RNA sequence: GACCAGGCA
DNA sequence: AAATGCCTGGTCT
């Protein structure tokens, strides 16, 4: 691998280093192996990085990952953007999918979930257990044809 | 469908040269190339006009009514 | 749940979205034959006018900034700085 | 479109004069932008022109059959014998000015198709017409004078622009708009409206 | 060393270099105190938050650390004097300038980042269409779904 | 999904689009007929009656006219039928549904709309013929091209609504996009391809034209600038006049590979006081790049000033090119005779290498690298061998290409084309591939019934040696076809799969926004980021700057 | 005489190759264009169809009629219908021709332009005559009929110009070259080796002296001398296209002069 | 269906005069003359002649949009010299040369056989 | 019309890929884009 | 007289096929640099020879000139568009009453043909015109 | 109303790197070995070659819209053949007892190296370049 | 309602 | 449980 490194004289130089790439994962046991620098061991399997190093790390890889997907294509995307994603994917202490199994369960009002994959059902299990929708989601005010907490509807205007 | 009156491109009347052209082919036993030039059709805008035409009307006339 | 004019932490500067709604709402009043608090250098379009009522801080409108808890802060178009 | 996967709509028509012209006085029936070529690697197109040119000239059917020994050379060789630059370029003068064009141009005949789907057959444009009886929402298709779909995706954009008001005005004041009366105790549309 | 940060300082400078017609032949009227203390002071009026309490006053410091680093490395005594012969006037301007710009680079409450981001990732994604790993759409899909059966696992040791 | 969050709205219009070089970036050409249909409820006011009444008199079938007149009671006077349609005395307070006029703000979008940029507000410009006409540099944000795309237009109905479009969603306002934190609109096709030529040192212009070019720029200060040359003939350079387009106060330093404040290669870029000092103008300068003359001009002079920058640069450069001309033909794909020689044999050795590997492998002499089948290693070699071959025959071709070669000529501007295109059109096309592997044995142990079983030689497995110029051979054809297909297919797939992802992302974050305490929370209020993007800075107002304190020797940090 | 001066080389009923020298390129062109687009002419601009048992469509036939060249010498004394105070048309602003053709024989009857029949009163002006340059004298092949097919038309030829429509162009094609050797350097030829061996040599070179090797670049010279040739559809004799061309352009100019005046 | 009638290319409509003369505002002794239902043919010819007058400091022209047939001629002349005059002269000098060409051609055309 | 009369449809491991054996029997190029690409063939 | 046979993909498996007869059955005893490069007739086994490779194509692609000097997918696009082209779909279009019919006023046989268009009756019922085209940057329109 | 630099130069090399109307000239100075010159010249309007004796001049005189003839019988800093106008951008310390400068004539470039010019050379836009024989 | 065909991507 | 967006058109129960 190629790694820039501060030289005694100050400038960054290129000190190539041997690195082992693997075709199989088991993080938990490899760090412990001697000789390797457990400080840097890595894996594209964020889940594993989660279970082993904590979630704050998982978020990291989760991004480190997404990023690579987008940059391997020469394309760039400002941090913040992906950041937000990963974070939104990482605030609930675990790895929450962008699938229905993840964010539609979220704790949100019924209507939001309505606009995504399990309407019918979502509205039943919602009626059964009398859920009260704040009506503060943009997706719901859209259903009721009212302004929403968007740029124009965050601040109120008065005389 | 009938010989275009005048060339799309430049406007040189051409519809008055179809029969002339045909004859030059059949009887004068000439090659499409010279036949054209003899009819005064010297530029290609005016040569494709006749050379490419597909006189379909002759087939539409065989339809009785 | 209100917040005194003091202890005010929100941005002194007016957000684009706030000014676009302020601009719209005044432009609309102006379009409804409402008094104009400015001198027209020869303007006719409500909005274009309303823009000039703001450029001369003469738009009697106040913005109520709700925080995420429920409280809020009332800022007046006279206070708010319009850089943008 | 040509015969090489290169389609295009007309963008303007110019009368003979405004058109660039050949010293011979020949002018093009059509002009395509050089930029629609490097990437599409549709070379045959170019070739076909070389060929169709020579052909029209010598009144010979041009043979652009696939696997043959027909070369771009053999052709360019033929076109020169015909007093033309062996590649298809031909000095041309700018119609407006009459001056010469600093860049010679690829000029020749090329078989072009007239595809169906013509603007006028598409120009739909509605401003509140007939609405569906079931949803009270604008009808589909233009043959019926319907409305355009401001679907999910367009909405997200508006949300992204932070234009709250517009959104409401789109998803309401235009299309669905209805006044309902509700019971201030059981938020159900079970209130008998007797307006008088 | 190249990272996206608000306020292209380099520019402001160039925009003083010729707005005050600065001659690289005569000496500046800058006091070492002026520069040094000025640069410092500038760092007090950037702000992104305005609570008067500890916690928030510390966040505010965080959210500015980096930019400031940029700022300090750029507006350094030698530099100011030796690199771009500013003058008390130009320099003094450059400061008042940065402040304002900074304040202009702040996000506006209302900005719907949720979507703004979702799309910022979805778009360049629909531009993807094709050294033996799982990349592109499939992988991105692998990720977002939080799959456990990833095709190209791997562990990279050092 | 299709009735509540996605409805069919009124006051919408759709047609084919085509580019129009004499339309401003932020406008949109609305075909008279469409304008005569779409309307706008304007209330009667002393600041307008004259115009309003005048229009009502013009009626629904002459452009600056109207349809419908709304009154106090809420009645609709239909202006096309109505014994009293040639009467009607407008009353303050009434409403006159008028046609869409010039300068109205309208939301114009192309689908799929996976951006904000896919929907933008444009100033209306009613014009003849029936296609929406749009400025070219508005092309990319909507990802349109004019091979047939249709586009949708929506008209604001409320005075607010309009404001919301003209103040937030206006095309000007969107030049520097927050996603890539760089601009999202550059200069393309002719204007780009040309601007470069127009710039070459070798490029000079004289009086008659100069005077036209200058005039052509609408914001011209009518002050003819002094010629770069005053000797035997007063000649201006390209840069000279283009610089007229660039406003004052714009500065821009560049430095490409061999730049040196004397750029012998007319390299890099140096713009001072809105005057171009050195460097050819192409994509890097005027493209939609980060450093770009556009990123700088937007940030410095204002969105609008920069909006104008486009038309100006265009109007000038376009005109200049309209008179210089530019084209391409087969000729442009023909390579030096001795070159094709050097190329054909360049391949000739690649084949021998593959062959020499092959025999080695068949002797079992090969040493299998770790983790790979001696078989895997074999394949990988040949594939590498052949790729290089293609790339060098290609490079070999790229060098011939004289600066006068139009293809190369576009590639240099960065207006279309890339090595690959040349390399394939001119020298060897390449090794075809399906599923990341070289063509398979669909038949038993063979590629086609025209080969003998067991034959891993390049020809046999998909290596198209010829060029698109020379022409492919049946087998080559068929092969190249297989890959061709693989492409078209995942093409259809990579679209749906992505379309789906585009949504899950959008739903997932949908409701997240930067609140009034600079925090970032979703509907619930649950904080997601304590400061947006961790610096509470807006993506658009950002740019790649260098932290001068990280690099350099310790000595240099001190010096 | 004064400036602008010609030198006809060739000449006939249809063409007029000639050298136009000591003029500005701007003019050489303005002239060229005008010839192509603003010289008036008579042409069918309205077809009244009574019967069409043909294989061709009405408007399809009508289109071709319009394209058929008609005499136009005395067009200068025929008015624009839009200016004639008549309701629609008359013999002061138009020329009405009749076309009647019946498939008689079972041997396909052809319909030529020679069959149009002027019905209106020409008023003794040479105008509206199916122009015929055929050898056999059958100007243009309009249509063909079968056993018993009918075609009964009535056209109204009006004054018009290439601008409203190309059918009204008298010019056809105009050659035009200047500075046969690129001494003026108004172009930069595209080459593969020798731009001189690859690019042809125009007849027009023979009428001009070469570049003289080591001679510097003539940076002050402009474009003088132009080698043109006007082909002519024939509704107008070639000499006229050139004249009437020159005339028209000249009138166009005058009307702006007259403009300032009324201003 | 949205196509304009061809005649609108050479026929002034209602409220359209062949010329409009507004005083340029950027320069002195400058004037922008807009022409109606006229294209390159005139525009460029007059622009070229207008550049033979040594008391002419500037002169360009443009058809702002092909759709419409109209153009703008800009003129700046030496103090005391009215461009309108600078315009007059030009049109004349033009007509004169034209007449000339008309004759000389007609002359030659007559010495011709065929 | 000719092309319609010489068409092929395949309802429902890799079936839209142009396949070796197809040589000689089905047109390598002619096939619709997206949707049913590779499924609808042409002899 | 057994000079030809009907082979299906299954039997195809067991045969060796020469592409061009000529170019593939002469004995190897200077080469035009502009002609594409072909390998060799290495096979003392040929049991069959292709009637003609151009036959691997079908109706649609058959009308493409030089589709062997064209990038793979562009050939597929054209094949899909040749079906949206106008022209005379039948000499009796006038006697047929059907939902929409588009006919070209002056159809032209292409100056550039294919030895396989003779069977597809293209020259007889052409769909397209032979326009004089110029690839050039003009008004920028 | 001034003049800012005079000096005869001897052209050592003439380079036409892929340009047909421009060559980048590098001529040394006769007299003071310290002075050297790098310039872009339109070889189409003003040929040059192997070892020529070139007279150079700078100044800033004989910014209001440009006019052309008439004065063909007026002012005339036409005592030369070739002449250009430009804007100078950077003054550099070649270090030592030498100093250089950079001018851009609408893209045609020039770098001048010497030292006594600290005074005689301007510091602004104005800058004509005159050459003769 | 069933259904397939097509345009852009 | 879900499987791009939008757009036009044509046939049959
Ligand atoms: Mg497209
Ligand atoms: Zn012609
Ligand atoms: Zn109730
Ligand atoms: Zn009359």
């Amino acid at each position: 691998y190629d790694r820039k490194v501060p030289s005694p004289t100050g400038e960054y130089v290129k000190e190539p280093e041997w690195v082992l790439e693997t075709d199989g994962v088991n993080l938990s046991e490899v760090m412990t192996v001697p000789g390797i620098d457990p400080t840097r061991i890595y894996t594209n399997s964020f889940i594993d990085i989660m279970e082993v190093l904590g979630i704050e790390a998982g978020r990291a890889a989760l991004y480190k990952e997404v990023y690579n997907v987008i940059a391997s294509d020469g394309s760039y995307v400002n941090y913040r953007h992906m950041a937000l994603l990963v974070d939104v994917m990482t605030t609930q202490g675990g790895l929450t999918s962008v699938t229905r199994h993840g964010f539609n369960r979220s704790n949100t009002g019924a209507l939001m979930r309505c606009s995504f994959e399990e309407t019918v059902e979502i509205l039943f299990e919602a009626g059964a257990s009398a859920e009260l929708d704040d009506c503060r989601g943009v997706s719901e005010n859209v259903i009721l044809g009212q302004m929403a907490p968007i740029g124009t509807g965050a601040f109120d205007v008065m005389i | 469908m009938i010989v275009p009156v005048r060339c799309f491109s430049c406007g040189k009347v051409v519809g008055d040269k179809w029969e002339s052209y045909l004859n030059l082919l059949q009887e004068d036993e000439l090659d499409e190339g010279t036949a054209l030039s003899r009819l005064g059709l010297k530029r290609y805008c005016c040569r494709r006009m006749i050379l490419t035409h597909v006189d379909l009307i002759e087939k539409f006339l065989r339809y009785n009514p | 749940k209100a917040i005194p004019k003091d202890q005010r932490a929100t941005t002194p500067y007016m957000t684009k979205y706030e000014r676009a709604r302020i601009l719209g709402t005044r432009a609309l009043q102006i379009s409804m034959n409402a008094p104009v608090f400015v001198d027209l250098e020869g303007e006719t379009d409500p909005l274009r006018i309303a823009m000039k009522e703001l450029a001369e801080k003469k738009i009697p409108l106040v913005i109520r900034r709700y925080l995420p808890d429920g409280s809020f802060e009332d800022w007046s178009v006279e206070e708010l700085i319009v850089d943008l | 479109a040509s015969r090489h996967g290169q389609k295009g709509t007309i963008g303007i028509t110019y009368r003979r004069e405004d058109m660039p012209f050949t010293a011979e006085g020949i002018v093009p029936d059509l002009i395509i932008n050089p930029h629609a070529i490097p990437s599409r690697m549709t070379v045959a197109h170019l070739i076909e022109c070389l060929l169709s040119k020579v052909a029209a000239l010598s009144g010979n059917e041009g043979d652009a059959s696939p696997f043959t020994d027909i070369t771009v050379e053999g052709i360019s060789k033929l076109l020169r014998e015909h007093g033309y630059q062996s590649r298809g370029f031909e000095v041309m003068y700018n119609g407006h000015t009459g001056k010469k064009l600093m860049a010679q141009i690829f000029f020749g005949p090329t078989y072009y198709q007239r595809l169906r789907h013509m603007v006028d057959d598409k120009i739909h444009a509605r401003a509140r017409g007939p609405m569906q009886v079931l949803t009270r929402q604008p009808v589909e298709g233009r043959s019926r004078d319907g409305g355009l779909r401001f679907g999910e995706m367009e909405r997200d954009c508006m949300i992204a622009h932070g234009a709250a008001s517009f959104l409401k005005e789109r998803l309401m004041e235009a299309s669905d708009a209805f006044r309902v009366h509700i019971c201030g105790i059981c938020g159900l549309m079970t209130v008998i409206a007797k307006l008088n | 060393a190249n990272w996206p940060l608000p306020v292209n300082i380099r520019r402001i400078i160039q925009n003083a270099q010729q707005t005050f017609h600065i001659d690289h032949t005569k000496p500046s009227d800058l006091t070492i105190k002026d520069i040094v203390l000025g640069v410092k002071d500038l760092q007090e009026n950037l702000l992104v938050l305005r609570g008067k309490n500890e916690i928030i006053q510390n966040a505010q410091r965080d959210a500015v650390t980096l930019f400031c680093c940029l700022l300090r490395s750029r507006l350094a005594t030698r530099r100011v004097l030796q690199e771009y012969r500013l003058t008390k006037q130009a320099f003094d301007w450059v400061l008042s300038n940065i402040e304002a710009q900074f304040l202009r680079s702040v996000v506006h409450p209302g900005e719907m980042v949720g979507v703004l981001a979702a799309q910022s990732i979805g778009e360049p994604a629909t531009q993807m269409t094709l050294k033996k790993v799982t990349s592109g759409v499939p992988r991105l899909k692998e990720i977002l779904n939080v799959a456990k059966n990833m095709k190209t696992p791997s562990l990279t040791v050092y | 999904r299709g009735n509540l969050m996605g409805k069919r709205v009124d006051f919408s219009a759709r047609t084919v689009i085509s580019g129009d070089p004499n339309l401003e970036l932020d406008q949109v050409g609305v075909p008279k007929s469409i304008a005569k249909t779409l309307t706008y409820p304007e209330v009667v006011t002393p600041y307008n009656i004259d115009r309003l009444t005048q229009l009502v008199r013009n009626g629904p079938n002459e452009h600056p006219g109207a349809k419908y007149v709304i009154r106090d009671s809420g009645d609709r006077i239909d202006l096309r039928y109505s014994k009293r349609a040639g009467d009607i005395q407008l009353q303050y307070g009434w409403k006159v549904e008028r046609h869409i006029m010039d300068n109205d703000p309208v939301l114009f979008n192309r689908q799929p709309s996976l951006h904000k940029m896919s929907m933008m507000a444009h100033r209306v410009k009613v014009i003849p013929y029936s296609t929406f006409r749009l400025n070219l540099s508005v092309t990319s944000p909507y990802n349109a091209d004019f091979d047939g795309d249709e586009m949708n237009l929506h008209v604001p109905q409320s005075e607010e609504t309009r404001a919301e479009l003209s103040q937030l969603c206006a095309v000007p306002l969107q030049i520097v996009s927050p996603q890539s934190n760089k601009p999202c609109m550059g200069i393309v096709q002719d204007t780009l391809c040309g601007i470069r030529k127009l710039t070459l040192r070798d490029t000079f212009i004289e009086l008659d034209q100069v005077l036209n070019m200058l005039y052509w720029v609408p914001d011209w200060d009518g002050v003819i600038p002094t010629p770069a040359i005053i000797k035997p003939k007063p000649l201006w350079s390209g840069k000279q006049i283009l610089s007229v387009a660039i406003p004052n106060g714009i500065h821009l330093q560049r430095f490409d590979e061999g730049t040196t404040l004397l750029s012998p290669k007319d390299n890099g870029m140096l713009i001072i006081d809105g005057q171009i000092i050195f460097g050819v103008v192409e994509k890097k300068t005027v493209g939609s790049s980060n450093g770009g003359l556009i990123h700088v001009v937007t940030r410095e002079k204002g969105p609008q000033v920069c909006a104008k920058l486009f038309g100006n640069i265009q109007k000038v450069v376009n005109f200049w090119l309209l008179h210089n001309g530019f084209s391409t033909g087969i000729g442009d794909t023909i390579a030096d005779g001795p070159t094709m020689r050097e190329i054909t044999e360049t391949i000739a050795e690649a084949k021998k290498k593959v062959l020499d590997v092959t025999k080695e492998a068949q002797a079992n002499l090969l040493t299998a690298k770790h983790g790979m089948t001696l078989r895997e290693s074999f394949e990988d070699n040949v594939v590498r061998f052949l790729n290089e071959a293609r790339d060098k025959a290609g490079r070999l071709a790229e060098v011939n290409l004289k600066d006068l070669n139009n293809v190369k000529q576009m590639v240099m501007a960065g207006s279309k084309g890339s090595f690959i295109n040349i390399a394939q059109m001119s020298a060897c096309v390449g090794q075809q591939s399906v599923e990341g592997k070289r063509i398979a044995f669909g038949f038993v142990d063979r590629t086609l019934p025209h080969f003998s079983k067991d034959d891993y030689s390049p020809e046999s497995k998909g290596f198209v040696e010829n060029s698109y110029l020379r022409g492919l051979t049946p087998q080559e054809f068929f092969f190249h076809a297989m890959g061709g297909r693989e492409g078209l297919i995942d093409t259809a797939v990579k679209t749906a799969e992505t379309g789906y992802i585009q949504r899950r992302l959008v739903k997932a974050l949908e409701d997240i926004m930067v609140h009034y305490d600079n925090t970032t929370r979703n509907s619930l209020g649950n904080v997601i980021q304590f400061i947006y993007g961790e610096d509470g800075m807006d993506a658009a107002h950002i740019e790649k700057q260098s932290l001068d304190t990280i690099g350099g020797s310790d000595a240099a940090f001190e010096k | 005489e004064e400036g602008p001066q010609v030198k006809i080389r060739e000449a006939s009923k249809d063409n007029v190759d000639f050298i136009l020298s000591n003029v500005d390129l701007a003019m050489a062109n303005s002239l060229r264009r005008v010839m192509i687009a603003e010289i008036p002419t008579l042409a069918i601009d309205s077809v009244e169809v009574e019967t069409n048992t043909t294989v061709l469509a009405d408007e399809f036939i009508a289109h071709r009629l319009g394209l058929i060249p008609l005499q136009s010498m005395d067009i200068e004394q025929l008015e624009y219908s839009r200016d004639c105070f008549c309701e629609d048309h008359c013999d002061k602003c138009s020329v009405v021709l009749t076309l009647q053709a019946f498939g008689e024989s079972e041997s396909t009857t052809n319909v030529y332009s020679k069959d149009l029949v002027i019905v209106s009163n020409l008023m003794g002006r040479n105008i509206g005559h199916p122009i015929i340059q055929d050898k056999e004298g059958n100007g243009v092949l309009i249509c063909k009929l079968r056993k018993g097919q009918e075609l009964k038309l009535t056209c109204v030829a009006k004054k018009g110009i290439a601008k409203e429509h190309a059918k009204w162009g008298p010019a056809a094609a105009i050659e035009f070259e200047y500075d046969p050797w690129n001494k003026l350097k108004h172009t930069d030829y595209w080459y593969e080796q020798d731009s001189a061996k690859e690019w042809p040599q125009s007849k027009n070179c023979e009428y001009e002296d070469p570049p003289n090797e080591g001679d510097p670049f003539d940076y002050k010279a402009q474009a003088d001398t132009f080698y043109m040739n006007v082909e002519s559809v024939g509704s107008i004799p070639v000499d006229q296209v050139v004249v009437r061309g020159i005339d028209t352009l000249q009138k166009k100019v005058a009307s702006i002069l007259l403009a300032l005046t009324q201003m | 269906m949205n196509a304009p009638d061809r005649f609108e290319l050479f026929l002034l409509g209602e409220g359209e005069s062949k010329l409009k003369i507004d005083p340029d505002t950027k320069a002195p002794n400058a004037v922008v003359i807009t022409f109606e239902k006229e294209d390159h043919t005139l525009g460029n010819l007059i622009r070229a002649e207008l550049l033979n007058d040594r008391k002419v400091l500037f002169a360009a022209y443009k058809v702002e949009h092909p759709f419409f047939a109209r153009f703008k001629l800009r003129i700046q002349t030496t103090e005391g010299y009215d461009p309108k005059d600078a315009l007059k002269n030009a049109c004349n000098s033009i007509i004169n040369k034209l007449g000339a060409l008309k004759t000389n051609f007609e002359t030659e055309w007559n010495l011709q056989t065929l | 019309t000719l092309s319609h009369l010489r068409r092929t449809n395949t309802p429902i491991a890799k079936p839209r890929q142009l396949h070796n054996t197809h040589w000689g029997l089905v047109c390598p190029a002619e096939t619709p884009e997206g949707q049913a690409c590779g499924l609808v063939k042409n002899l | 007289e057994g000079l030809v046979e009907y082979i299906d993909a299954e039997e195809e498996e067991s045969i060796l096929i020469a592409m061009q007869p000529e170019d593939l059955e002469p004995a190897e005893a200077d080469v035009d640099p502009a002609k594409r490069i072909r390998v060799s007739h290495h096979a003392t086994t040929f049991t069959h020879c292709e009637i003609h490779p151009s036959m691997i194509l079908g109706v649609a692609a058959s009308i493409i000139p030089f589709p062997d000097h064209n990038q793979s997918p562009r050939n597929t696009y054209q094949s899909a568009m040749g079906k949206q082209a106008m022209g005379v779909f039948l000499t009796n279009y006038n006697v047929r009453m059907d939902t929409m019919a588009n006919i070209l006023y002056y159809p032209q046989k292409p100056l550039g043909t294919t030895r396989a268009m003779e069977y597809l009756k293209f020259r007889e019922l052409p769909a397209g015109q032979n326009a004089i085209v110029a690839i050039a940057c003009y008004s920028g329109y | 109303s001034n003049t800012l630099f005079d000096d005869i130069f001897q052209v050592s090399e003439v380079d036409p790197g892929r340009y047909n109307k421009v060559c980048r000239i590098e001529a040394a100075s006769t007299t003071q070995d310290q002075c050297k010159l790098t310039l872009d010249i339109n070889v189409e309007l003003f040929p040059v070659a192997a070892q020529d004796s070139l007279t150079v001049t700078i100044a800033s005189s004989l910014t209001r819209s440009w006019r052309p003839p008439q004065a063909g019988d007026r002012s005339l800093a036409d005592d030369y053949d070739y002449v250009m106008y430009g804007t100078a951008y950077k003054f550099e310390e070649v270090s030592k007892d030498l100093i250089a400068v950079y001018y851009s004539f609408g893209g045609l470039l020039m770098r001048l190296e010497g030292n006594y010019r600290n005074l005689n050379n301007l510091k602004q836009e104005n800058a004509y370049l005159l050459i003769r024989r």
